[PDB]
C-alpha cells in the first residue's frame, strides 16, 4: 500500500571520470528525492516537500554504487519496496529464491549483485528507509434558502494533509449521501493542503436534523448545520 | 484530441467578509496544454494573478491551479475567465460561496 | 501603473554647449522615442508607434522632444561643465522620469552615473541631491550645489513628466498573437542531451521557463526587462536549457508563463 | 571600472533550414561604451549588419542588439565576433541549435 522506488543510473562527472549513480527516489508514485553528481546550472540535492534526508541520499548512493560496482564497471536500475523488486541492465536482469533471472546468463549471474546483500537491503534497509521517509481538518457548514422549497446544506473540509477524504450527509445519524473523494476531485487549497466539499437539498425544517461528517485519516469530524 | 476545461472557483479558507484570503481558480482536465487564464473583480481585471506550473494526469490531460490575493465583501462579484483551443468563446465562471 | 523613463547619455565631455547627448525615452520598458545629437548621425530622431496617426504623432512628439534635451542640458549643465574638465575619457549618464501608481499618484526619480557607477541621486523625500560614493565631506558639498537645481528638479519629475507620460499613453492606447514555445533535443556533451526551451512572442518582457521532471521543478528562470532577449521586431524571447542522460527526454517538460498564459510542452 | 561583455547569438525565429530569418547578437553588460561588433559567415564578414541604439541598464552597463538576415542551412557556420577594451583578444561566440 506504500511504495518506495529507487531509480538509478550510471553517469561521468565532467570532471574527474569516475561513476557515480544518479538516483531517483519515488515514495508512493511521486518524485521525493534527486540525487545527481554532474549537475551544472542545476541543483545536485532535489527534494521536494530535509537537509537531514539529503545527507542519508548522498550514503545510500554509494551504498547502492558498492553493490553495483562490477556491473557498472548506461547501465540503469530500478528497485525498492512494497515485498521488494530489483532490476538491471543496458536498456533484462530480475532478481526473483535468492538468484538474478535473465552465454548471456553467464556473464550476468557472474557480475550480478551478491544475492546476500541485494536480500538484506530489500528485506530490512529499504522498509526502514520508507518507514523513515513516512493542525487538524476543519469542516464549516453552510445553508442557503435557495433553491425554492429547498434549503441548499453546504459541507466544506479544509486543511487535508493528503488527497484522500470522505464527506457524509447525515440525517439525525441517519448517512443520506456520501462522496469519497479522489485525485482529480479533491482540490488543492494551494498551501500544501487539500479541501473537499459537499451540498445537499433539503426540506425546509430539515435542515437542524442534518450534520456532516469527514472521514480524513484518523480524523472523524462533525459539523452540525 | 482536444478536450474542454472545467473549472471550479473557490476560496482557499472559509470567507469572512472583510478578512484577506485567497480566491483559487481550479483549471482541470483540458488539452492540449494551452491555457489563457484571467481572474476578474466587478467584471474588471485584476493585475497580479499567481498560476501554479502546469501538471499533467494519468487521463491523459492538463490542469492548473490559479489564485489571487482577496477580501470579500457582501457586494463585490469575483470570476474566472478562461480561454482555451476547445472552446468558441471564453468561459466565465463567477465565485459562489454558498 | 505605467512608467516613464529617460535615459541620457553624453558622448564626450566637451562643454555645456558643445556636449552632444543620446536620449533615449522608454515606456513600460518599451523604447517609443530617441534624439541622438551626435554630428555623425544621419538620422538624429527616432519613433516606435503603431496604428493610424502614426507618423504625425512622430512628428509632434519628436518636436516635443527637442525641448524635453533643452531642458535635460540645461539642468545639467555645471555638473557637465565641472565633468569637462576631467583628463581623458568618461562616460557621463543620467536615468530620470516617473512612474504612475494605480492610485493615480506620481513617483519621480532622477540618478546621474559616471564611469558606470552610481554618482547622485536625487532624494524625493528631501529634495536634495545624495552623493552616492565614497565622498569626502567637501566633495558631497561640492555636489549639492552644482547639481540641478532642486526647484527645477521638482517641477519636471511632478509636473512635466507625468504630463508626457499621460500624452505618450494616449498615443500608445491604439494597441499581435500568443506566445509560443519550442523544444530541441543535441546530443552534446559527449554522454548527454541538451534539452532546450525556447519561449518566441512575448509581447512584454515578463516571462518564466521552468523545466519539470515529473511534475517538479529542476530548473527554473523568471525574464524581466534586463534579462529577456529582444526578438528585434518588438517582441521577446526566452531561453532555458539543461543536460540529461540519453533516453530520458520524455521525462522532461518545458512551461511557460506570460501574462495569462500557460503553455506547456513535452520533450 | 571596466565591464566585460556578455554575447548571446540566437535566431529571431524558429530555425528551418532554407528559410529566411534573422540571426541576432546580442551584447551586454559591458562598460566602457566603446565597443566593435561584426557578424561571421563561414568565417567572413557579413557586410550588411544592423544595429540598435546603444542603452544602458539600471546597473549604468551598457548593451547593443546586432542583426543580420541569413537563410539557415545544414552547413553554413556563423558566429558573432565582439572586441572591447575589457578583452585582451576578440571573443567570438558562434552560433547553434
Amino acid at each position: 500500500t506504500h511504495t518506495l522506488r529507487y531509480n538509478v543510473r550510471a553517469h561521468s562527472l565532467e570532471g574527474s571520470e569516475k561513476t557515480q549513480l544518479l538516483v531517483l527516489i519515488y515514495v508512493d508514485e511521486e518524485l521525493f528525492l534527486k540525487y545527481n553528481g554532474d549537475s551544472r546550472e542545476t541543483e545536485p540535492l532535489g527534494c521536494w516537500i530535509c537537509a537531514r534526508e539529503t545527507n542519508n541520499l548522498l550514503k545510500v548512493e554509494e551504498k547502492l554504487r558498492g553493490m553495483m560496482a562490477e556491473v557498472i564497471n548506461t547501465l540503469q536500475a530500478t528497485l525498492g519496496c512494497e515485498r521488494g523488486f530489483w532490476h538491471l541492465g543496458y536498456d533484462f536482469l530480475t532478481f526473483d529464491t535468492l538468484t538474478w533471472t535473465v552465454q548471456n546468463k553467464m556473464f550476468w549471474k557472474t557480475h550480478a549483485p551478491r544475492a546476500d546483500l541485494v536480500k538484506t537491503f530489500l528485506d530490512d534497509i529499504c522498509p526502514a528507509h520508507l518507514q523513515r521517509y513516512l493542525g487538524p481538518p476543519m469542516v464549516t457548514v453552510t445553508c442557503r434558502n435557495y433553491p425554492v422549497g429547498r434549503v441548499t446544506l453546504t459541507c466544506r473540509a479544509f486543511n487535508l494533509y493528503t488527497r484522500e477524504a470522505t464527506l457524509v450527509w447525515l440525517q439525525d445519524g441517519k448517512p443520506v449521501q456520501q462522496k469519497t473523494f479522489r485525485s482529480e476531485t479533491i482540490l488543492p487549497s494551494g498551501d500544501g493542503t487539500y479541501q473537499a466539499r459537499v451540498s445537499i437539498r433539503v426540506l425546509p425544517g430539515q435542515e437542524p436534523q442534518f450534520s456532516c461528517n469527514l472521514r480524513h485519516g484518523n480524523h472523524s469530524i462533525m459539523q452540525t448545520a | 484530441i482536444q478536450k474542454t476545461p472545467q473549472i471550479q472557483v473557490y476560496s482557499r479558507h472559509p470567507p469572512e467578509n472583510g478578512k484577506p484570503n485567497i480566491l483559487n481558480c481550479y483549471v482541470t482536465q483540458f488539452h492540449p496544454p494551452h491555457i489563457e487564464i484571467q481572474m476578474l473583480k466587478n467584471g474588471k481585471k485584476i493585475p497580479k494573478v499567481e498560476m501554479s506550473d502546469m501538471s499533467f494526469s494519468k487521463d491523459w490531460s492538463f490542469y492548473i491551479l490559479a489564485h489571487t490575493e482577496f477580501t470579500p465583501t457582501e457586494t463585490d462579484t469575483y470570476a474566472c475567465r478562461v480561454k482555451h483551443a476547445s472552446m468558441a468563446e471564453p468561459k466565465t465562471v463567477y465565485w459562489d460561496r454558498d
